[PDB]
Parts: C-alpha cells; structure tokens; sequence
RNA sequence: AGCGGCGAGCGAACGGGGAGCAGCCCAGAGCCUGAAUCAGUGUGUGUGUUAGUGGAAGCGUCUGGAAAGGCGCGCGAUACAGGGUGACAGCCCCGUACACAAAAAUGCACAUGCUGUGAGCUCGAUGAGUAGGGCGGGACACGUGGUAUCCUGUCUGAAUAUGGGGGGACCAUCCUCCAAGGCUAAAUACUCCUGACUGACCGAUAGUGAACCAGUACCGUGAGGGAAAGGCGAAAAGAACCCCGGCGAGGGGAGUGAAAAAGAACCUGAAACCGUGUACGUACAAGCAGUGGGAGCACGCUUAGGCGUGUGACUGCGUACCUUUUGUAUAAUGGGUCAGCGACUUAUAUUCUGUAGCAAGGUUAACCGAAUAGGGGAGCCGAAGGGAAACCGAGUCUUAACUGG
C-alpha cells in the first residue's frame, strides 16, 4: 500500500525551496491584551523548522 | 498433572 | 562472451545484512537491536510522531491557510515549452495537444525561463514582463 | 530451495570432536562438553606459550645459580661480572654449559670474578 | 562495418551504432539476468500456522504442568508445525527499459561482429521438410551449434531444425540476449539483418 | 480534495487511457398482416466429446552379474516430449510429430418446418399517500457540522408538461435531465469435480492431517481432537537337505544370488548408549579434569640416526558454557546426551547509497500483441519560486514604503 501522509502536520508544514519546511509560529491565538506587542510582532511572520525536527516532519510527510 | 504438595496451601504459603 | 563469461560490474550487488548467525558475523545473536526494550521486541516501535507523551510537533504547532482549487487548475510554461510547441500559434489547446499541460488546466502563464529563438505569437495566456520583453526581442506578437 | 543441514553438520561436530579425542569421559563423547573443552585448551595453550617462555627463564636462573654457587659466587654477582665484562652468552646456553662443560664455566666464573675484582 | 558474405561473395554495410560500439558488459549482464529472471514461473506456497490443519486449543494448561509453555499445536517450533515465514506465489519478472535492453542487443551484435561469430548468407532455405536434408546443408557449412536468423517465417525451415537440438530457427522480430549469447554460431541473412538495424535505429 | 477526541486513522469524485459493447417493452385506441425478434419440439451440414488404428531407423567388439557405458562404423527425424527395460537407449518396448476412425448418445454454431409470441405507421398517455416537509436513525471518503444528495420507523403532504428534479447551506439567471413500472448478452468473481502440460516447489520430523486399507487406531458422554508407520533383490531364484535345540525361539553348515559385509527385524547404516580383545597408566593419593614441561613403556621405522604413533609417572599455571547484570566459580537462569527440525521473511509505497542506461530530459501503467520483442506517453517525476490566497514571477511576501528582512 501507498504510505498515508499525517494530515495534520499536512496542515501546519510547507515546504520550501531548498527542501526545508516552513511553519506558522506558536502563542498567537490568545491571551493577547497580556502579550506584549514586540513580542507579537515577532511572532507573526512564518519560521523555519531546525534541525532538531527536520527528521520527525519528514517522517510524517513522504509526499511533499 | 499436578502433586498433591504443590496443590496444597500451608506448604505452598510457607513464607508469605 | 558466452552465459558464464558475464559478471556485474564493480560494487553494484552488494549483499544484504543476515541478522543472527553466529558471532563472527558481528550480526549474531541480538542482531542490531541492543538489550531489551521495545525497539528490540518484534513489531515494537512507535508511530511516526510520536516522542514519547510529549505533545507532537505537528500539534503544539498551529494550522494556517487554505487551499485554492484554482491554483490545482493553473500551470506556468517555459519559454523552452513556447518553442516546443507545435504550428507556431501558442493558445491552450494547442499547447495540450501538444503535451505541455494537461488536459484540466485552464488558465496558463509564460515565464521567463530558458530562451527563445523562434517567433511565435502568445494569445489567450498571461505573460510576465520578461516574457514579453523576450518574445518581442525574438520578433513575436503577445495577443489580449 | 529447501536447505537440509545434516552433512554439514556433521562436519562440524566431528572436527570439533577430533580435536576433543584424548580428553575424559563427556568431554571427548558428548560435543557440547566437547566444544567447552577445546576452547578451554587452546585458551590455555595461547597462556602457557607465554608462560613458556617464563619457565624456562626461570629453570635458567636456577640452574646458574647452583653452578656459580658451585664455583663460589652467588648469581647476582656472577651476572655483574659478566655483564662488566662484557659477555653476551645469555642464560639457555649458559645454562647448558653449566650442565655439560664445567671447564668451560669455571672459566666463566673466573672471568666474571675477574671483571668484578 | 562492412559485413562480407559467403555464398555470395559480396559485402553489406551496417550502422556504426549498431554493430560497431564497445561490449559493455555490466548491461549486457543485468539484460541477461533480467531474461533469466522473467523465465522464471514461481509457483510454490508452504502453510503459515495461519494454514495448517490443527486446532486453536492451548496444549496445556500455562503454568504447574512443569514443561515449557505452548499455545498452539501449530507452533513452527514443533513438528509437523507451519513454517514459519511461508512463501507465496510471486513475480519474478524484472523491468528493463528499452534504451537498455536495446543497447544490450547492440552491444551483443557488435560482440559477435568482433569475435566472427555471425555469419551474413544471401538467402538460407531448404527445398522440403527434411531434416536430413537440413543437416547435411549445415555439416556442408561445417556448422554444428547454430542460431539462424531468417527475415521471412519459413515452414520448411522451421519443420526441418524442430528436431535438431543444436539448431535454432528464429524469425527477425524474435531474437533474444540469452539465445544470441549462447548459441555458437549465429547465421543471419540479409534480410533478417536489414530489420534487425531498422528496429534497432 | 475533504472527513477526523481535526487524534488514531478514514479517504473520494470530476477528468483521462483501456477491456467490452445493445438496446427495448407495459401504463392504449385505430389501418395492416403476422411480418422483425425470441423459447420448446423435430430435421440437415460442420466442429467436437464419450472407445480406438497406423506410426520411422543398430550392429560388432572390451570391461562387466547384466550394456543402454567405452571404442569403431551406419541409419531415421514434421518423431532427440516422457516412461520402462539387469548400469546412462533417437534406432529393444510403450510412446511422440503426423495421418486417420463412430453403430449409439450428446454439446455448440448454422440452415429449415410446427407451436406460442407479436413487428411497421398514425394519434393519444406519461407510474400519488409519491416527490417534498417535521421528529429519530442509517448510507454516501463526509463523525450534524454552514451540509447538498440517497434510504425510511413515525406524522403529514403537492404539482402533475402552462409541470417537475438536479447542478454540495440558500436565493435569482442559465444549463441539463424526466422519479414514484419493468426486461436485457459481453467484459468481471470462484473451483467440490474432469483432462493435458508446467515448476531456480517438497522429498518420508518435508509435502496434504494422511506416499502405507487415514479422518484409521486411539481419546472424549458429546460437539470435537487426532497419530505413528515408505525402500530385499534385476528376477523370489524368499534358504531343498544335514547338525544343536522343546517335532520350539535362535543358530551353524549346504545352496540361490554379483553381493546374505542385501535373509524378510532385509539399500546405505551416522551419533548418543552398551560390550570383547590388545598397548600404556592407575591401590599414600586431594579440586572445571585441561594446558606448558616431561621420564618410562609398547609398536612401526625408511639416513641407524633419531623421528612417528598410543599412553602419561612427576610437575608450573589453571574456579565450565549461555543469559542477565555495576558486578557470577557463583549456592542467580537454562540445558540428561545424541540425531533431525527451530527464529529478521514477503508484497506494495517512500527517502539515501552504490552501480547501469539516457540526459533538460527520463520513463511508461492497464491493455493490444501467439509474442520477455514492438505498440501504448493516459499519466508521474524534473527543468521556478514567493504568498494564506487572488496574484505576481528571478523574483515574491511583509508594509503606506522599505536603508530593510
Ligand atoms: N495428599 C492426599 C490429599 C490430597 C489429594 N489431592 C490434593 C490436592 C492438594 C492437597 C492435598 C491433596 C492424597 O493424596 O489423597
Ligand atoms: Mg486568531
Ligand atoms: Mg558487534
Ligand atoms: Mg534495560
Ligand atoms: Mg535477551
Ligand atoms: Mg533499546
Ligand atoms: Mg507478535
Ligand atoms: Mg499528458
Ligand atoms: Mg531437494
Ligand atoms: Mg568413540
Ligand atoms: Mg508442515
Ligand atoms: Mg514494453
Ligand atoms: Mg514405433
Ligand atoms: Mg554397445
Ligand atoms: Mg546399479
Ligand atoms: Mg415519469
Ligand atoms: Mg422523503
Ligand atoms: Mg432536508
Ligand atoms: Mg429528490
Ligand atoms: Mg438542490
Ligand atoms: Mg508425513
Ligand atoms: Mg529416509
Ligand atoms: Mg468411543
Ligand atoms: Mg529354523
Ligand atoms: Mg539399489
Ligand atoms: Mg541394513
Ligand atoms: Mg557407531
Ligand atoms: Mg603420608
Ligand atoms: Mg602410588
Ligand atoms: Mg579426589
Ligand atoms: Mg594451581
Ligand atoms: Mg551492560
Ligand atoms: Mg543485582
Ligand atoms: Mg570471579
Ligand atoms: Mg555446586
Ligand atoms: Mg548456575
Ligand atoms: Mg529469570
Ligand atoms: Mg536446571
Ligand atoms: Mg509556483
């Protein structure tokens, strides 16, 4: 049988063009008033995800 | 099957 | 060259691992899996994912986006594809005739990659400014 | 392809058991005492090619030293004598001589006596 | 090359590419072992403890009778037991792909070109079937182990060499790395070698 | 793509390439003849099926119990597939390629009678407790969610061709189809059974549980469980007769046989285990039983020189193997021993390495092909990325814009 994708790390990784995967980052979904606004601004953008857990991601994700 | 000494219970329980 | 004159060539058949056959082998008894554990017992593992309780990657992390089915019926053409293409008049069925794109792409676009040498007129398709700037520079005619 | 493995084995059980031939009772009969033992011997006998050469170093000195005795030296200073001196006869054939030409020890001890004084 | 007949006298020209490149023999190998392999039938099974004929019944009772613990007669321990990695009917055919299989026959065509194994005749046939008269036209050659390659299909031919067990009769379309390799001798006729340069371009 | 304690997992369709192709009837009246098409029942022609017939071509010599083997010299082949014959046979036998054969029964494809059935044309009709709805469930990849669509247990309930359904909440426009009646070959799934052929399948602890009078003996009240056990020799020529013995069992002669070192407990005949004979050692000597040194004795010797083989008085060192452990002589585990069996495999997918082909290209899958050839480029991966996305594109996103990132 074909390997099966995880679906949800489907959902929260994307690749790029060097074979890394991109991700959104943690702790923007509330208590927002208490967070500071650097700090939010800092978490905006999109990451990258390091070495540590390059292996896992690609574990779970053999068809991107 | 099984002796009559290893089905018993005050041997058995020698040292609870 | 006769049936047992032919050998492979050099370190193209190397022989696989025989786990458990005696010491020498550097291979025996255990075979790999160390002492104990859930790693050696057969069928023993975790799932892919898992780090021992602690919460996945792919769930401490969260979800964003969406997904366009008009960007699954979209495609990106080459100006090397441009001059594949076959009768020197570039629209979307002559460059699926042709086998550049599929059959349910609708929407297609040239992009300035590799180069162009022949003149030939786009039409019906988006094309980038260097696109345009190449194929006018090579004597062609981009339509609306 | 179905592999039967009686006449390799076989092979293998009486090469071990040839080598066990000599040994007492299960251990020249039964192969599994049979494989316990011949490991044991060549384990010793890879130890004792080293003790070897420590024995009879050993028998040697001794039997210098009963010579030299002999002839009115102890070993130690027969051994500085000759070490001043400058002889390099070692101790196996100067052993040897000690047994079969006592003429030729004496004069030995007489140049390590000699070299001392 | 230039390829000189015999019976003729004359002389045929061949495609550079076709028979005259190097013998590359780590293809020629894989394309022959792949033949092999796709030869193979592969028809075989054993019973798994899953299939043999028994019982789910525990032997005995786990713990008190004294004996080493079983739970199930079809243990591939025990005798008349399952085995225990059970093979199944399988595929043993591999994949080559046609730029390989096609440099294989070149690079063998081209072999037999330089060790003078294949010899170019005008025509080759026999007036009935006999098989006499076949073997006496070949010890008339002073050929004994022989491939002949012939560009039309041949009733005659082909009753004459059915029983001649060092003989084979093929037609252009059907030749083969195994067969080219082990038969001694290969005999094609002009023909057979203007379809065999075409479907190999 | 979606569904999903958005976890574990489940997982389409649109569209594309093939295999195979076939359409009709009632809900109803009229002209017309019973016409197309289907079933049964007969009758002819082919092809089979159930018995079968013919089927080529070798001798001499040597070893040998025996020739099919060695050596020499011939012949057949649309037949050198296979089996048997005193060792391995194209030419000894049965066969095989090939050419034929059916009184009788029967299958199939045709053609043709009878029975039953009706086609063609015109006009008309268009399946009601139904679609839909409320409540509860179920099926769709879709777990009620924004949920389309299908099915219905309960309660209701239209329009009906000027009409109705669907197009993924829903509305409007447009497109496309006509539910509430039914029939239909092929491509497809399987093998209790029959025949032929095949096997990098097994060869008596294997292969079926079962090569043998096996679902037997035996076990259980019963459902049910469920074995072991193949081989003399080429041919029984299977040991007439004599002797010991209980008118035994067993044996020794004789005899057959190539061989009884094949005698029915029978090809070969391993190891554990049990003995008989010979050489050496051993009755003042302490322990993983060996190893290093080593005298004597006995037997072979072929440079008369010591060597080789068997033993081993005496002697230095020396607490088994596996496992599991920080650590085992461990008084921790396992094993009475021998012999046979017993544990990292297979299929599909994905990444990395080596190697081989082609190279900005590579490669086909299903299927056709008698075809390991050839066709098939449907697709898949790659040559372009950024962004959530529209979109832009060697750029892009962020931002009002970047010296920026
Ligand atoms: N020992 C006694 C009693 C007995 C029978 N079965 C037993 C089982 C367990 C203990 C004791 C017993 C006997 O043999 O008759
Ligand atoms: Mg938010
Ligand atoms: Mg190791
Ligand atoms: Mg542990
Ligand atoms: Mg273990
Ligand atoms: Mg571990
Ligand atoms: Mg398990
Ligand atoms: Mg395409
Ligand atoms: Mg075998
Ligand atoms: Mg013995
Ligand atoms: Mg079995
Ligand atoms: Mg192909
Ligand atoms: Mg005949
Ligand atoms: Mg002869
Ligand atoms: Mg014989
Ligand atoms: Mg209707
Ligand atoms: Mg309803
Ligand atoms: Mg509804
Ligand atoms: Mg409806
Ligand atoms: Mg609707
Ligand atoms: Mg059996
Ligand atoms: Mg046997
Ligand atoms: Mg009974
Ligand atoms: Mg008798
Ligand atoms: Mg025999
Ligand atoms: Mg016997
Ligand atoms: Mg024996
Ligand atoms: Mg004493
Ligand atoms: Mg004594
Ligand atoms: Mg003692
Ligand atoms: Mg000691
Ligand atoms: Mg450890
Ligand atoms: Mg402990
Ligand atoms: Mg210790
Ligand atoms: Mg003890
Ligand atoms: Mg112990
Ligand atoms: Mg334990
Ligand atoms: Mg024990
Ligand atoms: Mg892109």
């Amino acid at each position: 049988p074909k390997i099966k994708t995880v679906r949800g790390a489907a959902k929260r990784f994307k690749k790029t063009g060097k074979g890394g995967f991109k991700h959104k980052h943690a702790n923007l979904r509330h208590i927002l008033t208490k967070k500071a606004t650097k700090r939010k601004r800092h978490l905006r953008p999109k990451a990258m995800v390091s070495k540590g857990d390059l292996g896992l991601v690609i574990a779970c994700l053999p068809y991107a | 099957t099984s002796k009559w000494f290893n089905i018993d219970n005050k041997i058995v329980d020698h040292r609870p | 060259m006769r049936l047992n004159t032919l050998s492979p060539a050099e370190g193209s058949k190397k022989a696989g691992k025989r786990l458990g056959r005696g010491i020498g082998s550097g291979l025996g008894k255990t075979g790999g899996r160390g002492h104990k554990g859930q790693k050696s017992r057969s069928g023993g593992g975790v799932r892919r994912g898992f780090e021992g309780g602690q919460m996945p990657l792919y769930r401490r992390l969260p979800k964003f986006g969406f997904t366009s089915r008009k960007a699954a019926i979209t495609a990106e053409i080459r100006l090397s594809d441009l001059a594949k293409v076959e009768g020197g008049v570039v629209d979307l069925n002559t460059l699926k005739a042709a086998n550049i794109i599929g059959i349910q792409i609708e929407f297609a676009k040239v992009i300035l990659a590799g180069e162009v040498t022949t003149p030939v007129t786009v039409r019906g398709l988006r094309v980038t400014k260097g696109a345009r700037a190449a194929i006018e520079a090579a004597g062609g005619k981009i339509e609306e | 392809a179905r592999v039967k493995r009686g006449v390799i084995a076989r092979a293998r059980h009486k090469k071990i058991l040839k080598q066990a031939k000599g040994y007492y009772g299960a251990r020249s009969r039964v192969y599994r005492v049979a494989f316990q033992a011949v490991i044991k011997a060549g384990q010793y006998a890879y130890r004792d090619r080293r003790q070897r050469k420590r024995q009879f170093r050993q028998l040697w000195i001794a039997r210098i030293n009963a010579a030299a005795r002999q002839n009115g030296i102890s070993y130690s200073k027969f051994i500085n004598g000759l070490k001043k001196a400058s002889v390099e006869i070692d101790r196996k054939i100067l052993a040897d001589i000690a047994v079969f030409d006592k003429v030729a020890f004496t004069a030995l001890v007489e140049k390590a006596k000699a070299a001392l004084a | 090359m230039e390829l000189v007949l015999k019976d003729a006298q004359s002389a045929l020209t061949v495609s550079e590419t076709t028979f005259g490149r190097d013998f590359n023999e780590a293809l020629v190998h894989q394309v022959v072992v792949a033949y092999a392999a796709g030869a193979r039938q592969g028809t075989r099974a054993q019973k798994t403890r899953a299939e043999v004929t028994g019982s789910g019944k525990k032997p005995w009772r786990q713990k008190g009778t004294g004996r080493a613990r079983s739970g199930s007669i079809k243990s591939p321990i025990w005798r008349s037991g399952g085995v225990t990695f059970a093979a199944r009917p399988q595929d043993h055919s591999q994949k080559v792909n046609k730029k390989m299989y096609r440099g294989a026959l070149k690079s063998i065509l081209s072999e037999l070109v330089r060790q003078d194994r294949l010899i170019v005749v005008e025509k080759f046939s026999v007036e009935a079937p006999k098989t006499k008269l076949l073997a006496q036209k070949l010890k008339d050659m002073a050929l004994e182990d022989v491939l002949i390659i012939t560009g039309e299909l041949d009733e005659n031919l082909f009753l004459a060499a059915r029983n001649l067990h060092k003989v084979d009769v093929r037609d252009a379309t059907g030749i083969d790395p195994v067969s080219l390799i082990a038969f001694d001798k290969v005999v094609m006729t002009a023909d057979a070698v203007k379809q065999v340069e075409e479907m190999l371009a």
